[PDB]
RNA sequence: AAAUUGAAGAGUUUGAUCAUGGCUCAGAUUGAACGCUGGCGGCAGGCCUAACACAUGCAAGUCGAACGGUAACAGGAAGAAGCUUGCUUCUUUGCUGACGAGUGGCGGACGGGUGAGUAAUGUCUGGGAAACUGCCUGAUGGAGGGGGAUAACUACUGGAAACGGUAGCUAAUACCGCAUAACGUCGCAAGACCAAAGAGGGGGACCUUCGGGCCUCUUGCCAUCGGAUGUGCCCAGAUGGGAUUAGCUAGUAGGUGGGGUAACGGCUCACCUAGGCGACGAUCCCUAGCUGGUCUGAGAGGAUGACCAGCCACACUGGAACUGAGACACGGUCCAGACUCCUACGGGAGGCAGCAGUGGGGAAUAUUGCACAAUGGGCGCAAGCCUGAUGCAGCCAUGCCGCGUGUAUGAAGAAGGCCUUCGGGUUGUAAAGUACUUUCAGCGGGGAGGAAGGGAGUAAAGUUAAUACCUUUGCUCAUUGACGUUACCCGCAGAAGAAGCACCGGCUAACUCCGGCCAGCAGCCCGGUAAUACGGAGGGUGCAAGCGUUAAUCGGAAUUACUGGGCGUAAAGCGCACGCAGGCGGUUUGUUAAGUCAGAUGUGAAAUCCCCGGGCUCAACCUGGGAACUGCAUCUGAUACUGG
């Protein structure tokens, strides 16, 4: 019921951190193609629960770090 | 602001009679109207789609002495205006006040009529309006004030007058030289020597 | 403090007031909250120079919002009249 | 200063920081009191500390030298710093 | 009901043609400039360049209902009179109306200016949480009792000045404890702790130590929780160019802990981990305030960001903090620098990118004006004071709009001018003459509206113990306008005071005469001795208080082609291939609902654009309502197509 986003886990190097990719499919302004963006976030990840690929559902929270502000809700799909 | 020169030059280089004179004569006993002005008046060349254009322009202004900006208003007055450009263009010259009030008989000509105007010698609703371009609206009642009605310029105008057609949009009393502008005028009610199509085409190159 | 004023639009000769709820800090003809009416002072008596909402007036002066001395006049005239 | 009122003004400010910079160096000393009790590892002293400085905080704040929550930061990181001994 | 009803081509490559292709033109527009000319008014606009330097005047004050006070002027005063005894003229008194300086409160962070910096530390759209918020406002309470000072002042004294020093005295709603203390702070809890200020109006008696305490009302004070407003912070997307800039980064990315902030946070520090950004353009370089909007366009787009409104940044240059609710502060503070000025040479002072204005730069942009009368603001109980905001006025044709420079008659068609086949034609009803008129300008007389209020009186109601005082509500009286000689109206006189600019070879409306590839014209394609192209004249054409030229944007240009182009020979297929990223992908079923579609909600500031009306005598202009803002987010569904 909370407003939240979805994206795919793309490093996890970091502690209780991981950077995660929301993938979006924006048409062109000007010639109307749908163009692929994506959009790389820094997500604290408590416990270290996600490992790189991981389809993961993250939310906004106040700011973690200089880079930080979303926060993890869960993970759908498991790096396979 | 407004043109001074001789008047009967205009209707010979238009190739047709503007009214520009009272109506005492023909044109014909005090000008060559069949012949264009100046020194190279006899030749006649073959006339470009914009001369077409441009003369029936010209003809048109002249006719109802409107300089170029007031009737480009009055041309972009119309296209905003809703149904054809051409017959609203014609309403809109035709509602002048100066106009009307040659149409009402109280200007032998137009000039003299926008005189009668402009000199405040002339009522709107008993509200003595002194603009020539003023708008005249249905149902108005225009009327010669008090202290003009003694003018002979107003009878002779009014002898004029009956020597005339009579517009039928019009409801004029020459005792109380008072009357009525009970509607606009359709297309069919005024000239149709007059192409508007042509002054839109002009106007929308 | 929140105030209810007027902003003097129009031409020159011819004001013309918008009843306006703004930060008093801002300018006259600055940044307002929301317009609760207008005043024409030069109304030919014909038309009408009074449309200011009582409703919405009200509702902010319940919220501590001030009615200065021209605003104050209208709203005893709008009631009186009406 | 050009006009009067930032004379005045300047006048006021000064004799206002020196008043402020008073109290301020006042609650800043006993809070290092507490910070050094809480150094040495003693806990009775450092109760001590903190029971002299808790109410010249509260004033300073009531009396608009720091805010509120400055206090209160103060407050409860002494106080978990203290809980962390005994 | 209305509020997308909208799309033009032409000249020029050739002996000629079709195509390609560039150049030029016809249209709008401007913060415009220059040349010629120039009557009036309304509405707007007016340093685009040197964010170059500034003479001078003003642009932020206010409160005696916080306080000690009395220096100034107005009064009351006790006492001494010049003496022309009813003018009383000076000796002392804060007694009061007030008020210079001073302490104190609030305001100087608003309002006003500029666009230097800033390519994201900003702006726009849409969300969010970890926050503070003076004045305004709701609720609940408290408001007790003391102290030490200090400015002013006094005495001495240092300085040219700016400005100080020492000693003594005094007040407060200035300052500081004490008491009090909870739905406030810390703490799981027990408990611990934290505030305040008076003033004014009037008064029935009781009690007065003659100041008054005592009652009532207003206002102010402190604490907490809310409202409103403002501000601080975070995320996503969007917001110029350059790859002839491809690697960048050590507080750098994250974590634990300490500190710090009103608040989250490498904001800061210690330690640890070794990361983070980047080909979806990181880094670097150049340019640039952003937006609503403006111009153009049928639209999509292109250009742009002056005025008006929102946001941001700056305040001589660089840095820093103090006070404060709010600033790291245009007309505050400290420091350093450059510059300018005063000086007794020891020291000082200043910051027009506020309003006028000056010098300079430039093609170019105005008055060293009036008033707080209206709106708004600051302070005050109020009266009121301040306000270069603002309302107006001055200058400029800079633009838009409106009006005038007369009207009617007037011929054998006068004169002169020009042409002429020498017949005449044209200038041309044009002029002269005659009759009439007087808008605007000139002189004189009336005259709205912008004016709401505020003041003094009474009357009613509320409050109260009170028929005082105060608040609200009626009515009465005398007033409040910079504009201003207003708008508008009325009278007078007389056509009397008022037409110019460009063009005429084609594009492009408009043709003849006269004076050698020269003089010259030219936006793109004439002049070598009968040039509609040069220059002059006559005539005509187009605009008209303007007209042209230049500069600039879009259009035409489908000439960067998304809508909407091409590559055999006109410019264009890499010499050929393999291939990572990327783009696209046969067919069926199920599932999801990301793209897509539908509905609803929130938002999309006002102005502007458009539609219907209204008011200015019309218009410009102002304005009511609507439509629009084609966007974004959220929620609920649809499952055909794309995606998983």
């Amino acid at each position: 019921k909370i407003r939240t986003l979805q994206g795919r886990v793309v490093s996890d190097k970091m502690e209780k951190s991981i950077v995660v990719a929301i993938e979006r499919f924006v048409k062109h302004p000007i010639y109307g193609k749908f163009i692929k963006r994506t959009t790389k976030l820094h997500v604290h990840d408590e416990n270290n629960e996600c490992g790189i690929g991981d389809v993961v559902e993250i939310r906004e929270c106040r700011p973690l770090s200089k880079t930080k502000s979303w926060t993890l809700v869960r993970v759908v799909e498991k790096a396979v | 602001a407004r043109y001074l020169g001789p008047k009967l030059k205009l209707s010979r280089r238009e190739g047709t009679d503007l009214f520009l004179k009272s109506g005492v004569r023909a044109i014909d006993t005090k000008c060559k109207i069949e012949q264009a002005p100046g020194q190279h008046g006899a030749r006649k060349p073959r006339l470009s789609d914009y001369g077409v254009q441009l003369r029936e322009k010209q003809k048109v202004r002249r006719i109802y002495g409107v300089l170029e900006r007031q009737f480009r208003n009055y041309y972009k007055e119309a296209a905003r205006l809703k149904g054809n450009t051409g017959e609203n263009l014609l309403a809109l010259l035709e509602g002048r006040l100066d106009n009307v009030v040659y149409r009402m008989g109280f200007g032998a000509t137009r000039a003299e009529a926008r005189q009668l105007v402009s000199h405040k010698a002339i009522m709107v609703n008993g509200r003595v309006v002194n603009i020539a371009s003023y708008q005249v609206s249905p149902n108005d009642v225009v009327s010669i004030r008090e202290k003009a009605k003694k003018q002979s310029r107003v009878k002779a105008a009014l002898e004029l007058a009956e020597q005339r057609e009579k517009p039928t949009w019009l409801e004029v009393d020459a005792g109380k030289m008072e009357g009525t502008f009970k509607r606009k005028p359709e297309r069919s009610d005024l000239s149709a020597d007059i192409n508007e199509h042509l002054i839109v085409e002009l106007y929308s190159k | 403090m929140v105030t209810i004023r007027l902003a003097r639009h129009g031409a020159k000769k011819r004001p013309f007031y918008q009843v306006v709820v703004a930060d008093s800090r801002n300018a006259r003809n600055g940044r307002f909250i929301e317009r609760v009416g207008f005043f024409n002072p030069i109304a030919s008596e014909k038309e009408e120079g009074t449309r200011l909402d009582l409703d919405r007036i009200a509702h902010w002066v319940g919220q501590g919002a001030t009615i200065s001395d021209r605003v104050a006049a209208l709203i005893k005239e709008v009631n009186k009249a009406a | 200063a050009n006009i009067k009122s930032a004379k005045k003004r300047a006048i006021q400010s000064e004799k206002a920081r020196k008043h402020n910079a008073s109290r301020r160096s006042m609650m800043r000393t006993f809070i290092k009191k507490v910070y050094a009790a809480i150094e040495a590892g003693d806990k009775a002293a450092a109760q001590k500390a903190f029971n002299e400085m808790q109410p010249i905080v509260d004033r300073q704040a009531a009396k608009g030298l720091i805010h509120k929550n400055k206090a209160a930061r103060h407050k409860a990181n002494l106080t978990a710093q203290i809980n962390k001994l005994a």
